[PDB]
RNA sequence: AAACUUUCAACAACGGAUCUCUUGGUUCUCGCAUCGAUGAAGAACGCAGCGAAAUGCGAUACGUAAUGUGAAUUGCAGAAUUCCGUGAAUCAUCGAAUCUUUGAACGCACAUUGCGCCCCUUGGUAUUCCAGGGGGCAUGCCUGUUUGAGCGUCAUU
RNA sequence: GAGUAGGCAGGCGUGGAGGUCAGUGACGAAGCCUAGACCGUAAGGUCGGGUCGAACGGCCUCUAGUGCAGAUCUUGGUGGUAGUAGCAAAUAUUCAAAUGAGAACUUUGAAGACUGAAGUGGGGAAAGGUUCCACGUCAACAGCAGUUGGACGUGGGUUAGUCGAUCCUAAGAGAUGGGGAAGCUCCGUUUCAAAGGCCUGAUUUUAUGCAGGCCACCAUCGAAAGGGAAUCCGGUUAAGAUUCC
RNA sequence: UGACGUGCAAAUCGAUCGUCGAAUUUGGGUAUAGGGGCGAAAGACUAAUCGAACCAUCUAGUAGCUGGUUCCUGCCGAAGUU
RNA sequence: UGGCGAGAGACCGAUAGCGAACAAGUACAGUGAUGGAAAGAUGAAAAGAACUUUGAAAAGAGAGUGAAAAAGUACGUGAAA
RNA sequence: GUUUGACCUCAAAUCAGGUAGGAGUACCCGCUGAACUUAAGCAUAUCAAUAAGCGGAGGAAAAGAAACCAACCGGGAUUGCC
């Protein structure tokens, strides 16, 4: 009874998609994500999770803003434009 | 090497060449000038642009000449007019030549090339 | 049958069609496709035959 | 397409009239693309819309810099970004202000230059 | 786990020492950094020595009192004797020890 | 942490498989594979090499100097110079001393012209004929070409001679004061062909 | 005292660490008071706290804070330094009078373990420092 | 489920658009290491969410 | 004696070792200090003449503006001699912008593309209802403003 | 002149390193194959023949991630068993034409059957996610087959004032004030809180000040089966319809 | 104590049987989380895992115990006792 | 043992070296936390095989390209079972 | 009992201007905190004032110009190496 026949009754969802993590981790009864800890100020990430930290660290995504911070520094946070010569 | 900011690393030099963008592949795909053109201008070698006429100096196609069609920067080649291979089917396809195995027999002169020639130190246009 | 944006009210489809194509809209019925784009069935009043405005746009 | 150096020499309403014409010109080209096998001319139109919109944004933004010129409290988008930390950081007047006593000491006994 | 006949050793390696071994490969690299650091400081402090005039001082601890050695700073008594100010001394390149 | 990045408990005994840490359950190929071993495909090597290995070696300053002194003494008798390759079968008298003018040579063509006239070109064409490719993996580790060792031009005062000879393939240039053993006896084989200057040969004493 | 937050007093260790009740917090009540105000008013910087009053279940402190954003403080040289972001949450890192006390930052033989920093001192004299020539 | 949330419909819609084999003109290009679409998913083989 | 089994060779298979390479790793050294309410890191969804991705970008969407270079792109198509040029480029540089929906995430919610309110303006005849466009409305705390509360409290009347 | 455990010595072989043989090499390096040869007690070395196509070696020294048959070793590949076990429960198929290279399996016709309205019927819930439908097509999959398909390639398709969601509360979950806690956060949801909203005209100062005055133990989330404003018929598509007409 | 037992199936199949209007059966929602829950009590159940779940980390835990431990030749050559 | 920019090596050389030399924290498993692969080499140049003939077709045998097809996109070499 | 005005303490506002969170974390400042293990057993000890957990910074951080060391013919902030 405990195996194949009991596997047949798995037709609900413990978690759906998280708003922040975007991953089927948002436990819908607790109403908190089991990966990013949403809703919470802090993103769940533990030192004992070496791989898990690496999977969601900086540089996994686009870095829309941080990409160019290196270039902007290098130039001295300059403002305006050059004209011609 | 005495300047420390340059690298004698084979790995770095191979990657820096292969991942060179278009604007620096201009300078990598350079060709030397003819004895006559070097006597005229007084400049050793230039970056091949589109409609320069050249002579082939190495390879199976050695001795043939004409205007360059396509500076195929993405393939590190320059395809020359009249230097083609006819396939079995009877359709012609241009042969990929490296510009350093060619010689610039005739220059394509515009304001930016006159500027380039004067900058290196050519005694004309 | 016009491919409308997402974030576009039936009001905004009616107002858009009237302003652009110069036609009085009797109704607008919108479904979102399995493609994930919206489409809207812009029915006109009896005054305008839809073929006159279909040919005006270009497509036949 | 259209050149942006030509568009900088036009009124507010000439640009608006050029934009609506380009938006109609994309609309009719989007209609032709339905019947035509490959229509790559739509690219130049939608890049020309972006060129005009950028020139309109740039000109309204210059007008708003001119109306807020020579005051405190500029809009936070018009303030120089640099970095949160660099904005927080003490200015050149701050981090340079010294007490009357410590000023008098430096005037009296500055570090001097000697030889041998 | 005890010798044939060997001196009893005290090797203090029962912690995670492997996690805080510090090998000094940086020795040669630091040496040129310190020389460059001195050369640039002498370019900054252009005509003046890198070090200040230290006083002579007899070493403490009777083992070592038999030899004199360059102390930290002169004194308010020695500065007044020599005929200058403890403020003026510090600026024109003399270490002055208030202690 | 190489081969250690996985989580793997052994399955113990009772599964007819041999007791090595095995990978966490999945549909992936990696699941149920050996881990952490030196035997396993993707474990950590037996006693992984660490950076606190003794690289450098201290040797007594007096032993160093003994070796340097004996190496300089071998630059004399030709038996050892010819034993160490070095084509000096034709050359006039051993330890080869030149004028103080060789120190003042600025340009390479005159520096090499000076060396050839003094008696070389047999040992300086060796270093041109020598240039072969390396025999192993060292080619893609910036050790591509071999190039034999030619003469050592030891001087007293530098008036541009080190720059002059720098490019010339095989020739090495040294100051008398320093005088490296690594150059005085390459390969730990005695008797290098050394050209002394007049100033340098007097400064040796 | 600080009651150990272990549930049902069960610690899961060896007798030496079966203590629950008689255990003391290593920071002071001044430090706890500084810490909670630091969290409440995050925009300001804790200059110094001190004792005011106490009963049996309470101790009463008055934390002197400073506004690092107010020009008044940013323009005066004697209190310009506090604005520098290396002084952000002094009370938390333990750089206030209370923290320096609780970290035994004092000169002398008395403070050999904790003078330059207990952790810094421990790792320094548990560091194996090898040279190129041994 | 016939009564989908729009958040599920949007993701079904992206999964539909993604379900195609590699366009057979990209195999023609320079250096092109790519052979076939590796991230191809069927409704039978493997589920999502 | 055939077939059959075993061994060896040649050639052919299966398979992917050996050898050779290597735009990758690794360790060492040196140099530098730059994330975020001016909305970060991360997530979602979109965007090309033909693209599922990786890479790039955000309804201005494999990009816009500026600057440099000086003539391309490339798989095909499509163009274009603007090519003695304010000018090709899947180029470099990057100082002006755009930056959807989210997110510390901030109107209130959120297993919903859910439900409000304030201002300006535009239409329906419209202070109030409905709809379009634009601008807003989180919390703690500091300084200052304004309006207040309390026989807590003073003086005058 | 034996020899396990064991010690020591002399060598053989591998990846690199310094030196040397002005070493070999596209007229063919290395690798691999060889019932051919020679040397060595041996570890091994050398040569001929083939294949192959870009490097490699002798010697004197340095260095080590340096030599495999076993570890129910690791990864990858391969077998014998073996064309074997088997592919046998849900009663059952058969004739003809068509199509096609090919038909037990496809389409149609004709029989014979079964499920027997607590069904093998007709809808839905959760779950799936385009499987729906059309055309083209069969290398892979459907443990036989395949012209067929829930496969493969390219497209088409889901229309709402009335159906649901949206709203309300349920067991409950939860901000707030507050209080605990070193802190992550924990308690509590009406509490030892100063906890905003409602309407009438007003008065017409390009529309703003009144008062008729009232009323207050007070977030929010929580049901696609509970509560609940309102739709029916006929027709329509390849595939939608209480929606389209 | 039938079938199957390298199965249809990591618990099914067939016959026979218990009970069948309540201490009944059951969907959705919700609460209880690991020395904890829950238990009409079998140490039962708590995602095929239960006399203390699962995941990662400390961790390469320790092992007087088992197994393995990779070229040749030469010379010497043991112990099972105190 | 982080981030950015550079130099290096008696290091590793595709079962090695980082888990990742490739659209790698990708595909995929599990409700979840988390677990987590395999996968580089035609040739100088696609010159990627015109055209003929058998077959329904895939393909075959020719012809050709190539320095080699004992290099055919099942692609350097191609061991052993 | 009024007239008006102060003061003190506490409030309100979508009040003028501002600031806090989150990320990262190799190194740094703190808090909290084990067990494996070692002891040939094991409870103090040990691992270790370590891992894990939490709060907080910077290019460095922290420290630091003595309520110091000493006992000398006395040294003289801080940190680092020998
Ligand atoms: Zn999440």
């Amino acid at each position: 009874g405990k195996g194949t026949p009991s596997f047949g009754k798995r037709h609900n969802k413990s978690h759906t998609l998280c708003n922040r993590c975007g991953r089927r981790s948002f436990h819908v009864q607790k109403k908190t994500c089991s990966s990013c800890g949403y809703p919470a100020a802090k993103t769940r990430s533990y030192n004992w999770g070496a791989k898990a930290k690496r999977r969601h660290t900086t540089g996994t995504g686009r870095m829309r803003y941080l990409k160019h911070v290196s270039r902007r520094f290098k130039n001295g946070f300059q403002t305006g434009s050059a004209k011609a010569q | 090497k005495q300047s420390l900011d340059v690298s004698s690393d084979r790995r770095k030099a191979r990657k820096a060449y292969f991942t060179a963008p278009s604007s620096q592949r201009r300078v990598l795909l350079s060709a030397p000038l003819s004895k006559e053109l070097r006597a005229q201008y007084g400049i050793k070698a230039l970056p091949i642009r589109r409609d320069d006429e050249v002579l082939v100096v190495r390879g199976s196609k050695k001795g043939q000449e004409g205007k360059i069609s396509s500076v195929y920067r993405l393939k590190f080649a320059v395809q020359v007019d009249k230097v083609t291979k006819e396939k079995v089917n009877g359709a012609s396809v241009p042969i990929n030549l490296h510009p350093s195995k060619l010689v610039i027999t005739k220059l394509h002169l515009d304001k930016d090339r006159k500027a380039l020639i004067q900058r290196k130190g050519g005694k004309l246009e | 049958v016009f491919q409308v944006s997402m974030k576009a009210n039936k009001y905004q489809i009616k107002k858009a069609v009237k302003e652009l194509y110069e036609v009085d809209v009797l109704k607008v019925n919108t479904l979102v496709r399995p493609n994930g784009t919206k489409k809207a069935y812009v029915r006109l009043t009896a005054d305008y035959d839809a073929l006159d405005i279909a040919n005006r746009i270009g497509y036949i | 397409g259209v050149k942006a150096y030509e568009l900088r020499t036009k009124s507010k309403e000439q640009l608006a009239s050029q934009l609506v014409d380009l938006k109609k010109e994309l609309a009719e080209l989007k209609v032709q693309k339905l019947s035509r096998p490959s229509l790559p001319k739509i690219k130049t139109v939608r890049k020309s819309i972006a060129c005009v919109l950028t020139v309109i944004n740039e000109q309204q933004r210059e007008a708003v810099r001119q109306l807020y010129k020579g005051k405190k409290y500029q809009p936070k988008d018009l303030r120089a970004k640099k970095t949160r930390a660099l904005r927080r950081a003490l200015t050149k007047f701050e981090a340079s202000q010294v007490t009357e006593k410590q000023r008098k000491k430096q005037i009296a006994f500055p570090q001097r230059k000697y030889a041998i | 786990a005890i010798s044939k006949n060997l001196p009893i050793l005290k090797n203090h390696f029962r912690k995670h020492w492997q996690e805080r071994v510090k090998v000094h490969f940086d020795q040669a690299g630091k040496k040129v950094s310190r020389r460059n650091a001195r050369a640039t400081r002498a370019a900054k402090i252009a005509p003046r020595p890198l070090d200040l005039l230290r006083p002579v001082v007899r070493a403490p601890t009777v083992k070592y009192n038999r030899k004199v050695r360059a102390g930290r700073g002169f004194t308010l008594a020695e500065v007044k004797a020599a005929g200058l100010t403890a403020a003026y001394a510090r600026t024109i390149g003399i270490a002055v020890d208030h202690r | 942490k190489a081969g250690h990045q996985t989580s793997a408990e052994s399955w113990g005994t009772g599964r007819a498989v041999a007791r090595i840490p095995r990978v966490g359950g999945g549909g992936t190929g990696r699941s149920g594979q050996g881990a952490f071993g030196n035997m396993c495909r993707g474990g950590r090597m037996f006693a992984p090499t660490k950076t606190w290995r003794k690289w450098n070696v201290k040797v007594n300053h007096n032993e160093k100097r003994y070796a340097t002194a004996s190496a300089i003494a071998a630059t004399a008798v030709a038996s050892l110079v010819l034993a160490r390759g070095h084509r000096v079968e034709k050359i006039p008298e051993i330890p080869l001393v030149v004028s103080t003018d060789l120190e003042s040579i600025q340009k390479t063509k005159e520096a090499v012209a000076a060396l050839k006239a003094v008696g070389a070109h047999s040992d300086l064409l060796k270093v041109l004929k020598s240039k072969k490719l390396r025999a192993g993996k060292g080619k893609y580790r910036n050790r591509r070409w071999t190039q034999r060792r030619g003469p050592l031009v030891v001087y007293a005062e530098d008036n541009g001679i080190v720059k002059a000879l720098r490019n010339v393939p095989g020739v090495e240039t040294a100051n008398v004061a320093s005088l490296n053993l690594l150059q005085l006896a390459p390969g730990a084989h005695l008797g290098r062909f050394v050209i002394w200057t007049e100033a340098a040969f007097t400064k040796l004493d | 005292n600080r009651k150990r937050p272990v549930p049902k007093g069960a610690t899961y260790g060896k007798p030496t660490n079966q203590g629950v009740n008689e255990l003391k917090y290593q920071r002071s009540l001044r430090a706890t008071a500084e810490e909670r105000v630091g969290r409440r008013a995050a925009n300001l910087r804790v200059l110094n706290s001190y004792w005011v009053n106490q009963d049996s279940t309470y101790k009463y402190f008055e934390v002197i804070l400073v506004d690092p954003q107010h020009k008044a403080i940013r323009r005066d040289a004697r209190y310009n330094w506090i604005c520098d972001p290396v002084h952000k949450h002094r009370e938390a890192r333990g750089l206030t009078a209370t923290g320096k006390k609780s970290r035994g930052i004092n000169k002398g033989h008395k403070f050999n373990n904790t003078k330059a920093g207990r952790r810094k001192t421990w790792k320094r004299q548990n560091t194996l420092s090898l040279w190129r020539y041994r | 489920a016939a009564q989908k949330s729009f958040r599920i419909k949007q993701k079904m819609a992206k999964a539909k658009k993604q379900n195609r084999p590699l366009p057979q003109w990209i195999r023609l290009r320079t250096n092109n290491t790519i052979r076939y679409n590796a991230k191809r998913r069927n409704w039978r083989r493997t589920k999502m969410n």
